[PDB]
């Protein structure tokens, strides 16, 4: 082949925290939403498998997983930590999956909501004529 | 800081 292709795929990681006017019983102080989705709402699930989302062990059933979008969690809680994400590819080659440290930050009482953006591009190079179909979809 | 507390 003469030809050779390198794709690129944008991702956008984030998420949206908030006070709430009265806190649960266990002493969860906050709301939070945290996602994964393309931007102007493209349509990653062209070449996503799916996403897991790793929760702090102190929720119940840590390992989320979304095999369809929205690929979010919604949970309420009282502190920020580091929130492993796994990104799954509809791929039969390397790389199966991209894997990113989220830093699921919350806010004191007073300040504003939390809303968060984290931009990621993932690059292919010479993907199987498969994944560039589903790639380029996106 | 505007942060909240941490856990790990």
């Amino acid at each position: 082949m003469a030809s050779s292709c390198a794709v690129q795929v944008k991702l956008e990681l984030g998420h949206r925290a908030q006070v709430r006017k009265k806190p649960t019983v266990e002493g969860f102080t906050h709301d939070w939403m945290v996602f994964v989705r393309g931007p102007e709402h493209s349509n990653i699930q062209h070449f996503v498998e799916k996403v897991v989302f790793h929760l702090h062990e102190s929720f119940p059933r840590p390992k989320r997983v979304c095999k369809d979008p929205p690929y979010k969690v919604e949970e309420s809680g009282y502190a920020g930590f580091i929130l492993p994400i796994e990104v799954y590819f509809k791929n039969k080659e390397e790389p199966r999956k991209v894997r990113f440290d989220y830093d699921l930050f919350l806010h004191l009482e007073g300040h504003p909501p939390v809303n968060h953006l984290r931009c990621e591009k993932l690059t292919f190079n010479n993907p199987t004529e498969d994944f560039r179909r589903k790639l380029l979809k996106a | 800081t505007k942060q909240t507390a941490r856990k790990s």
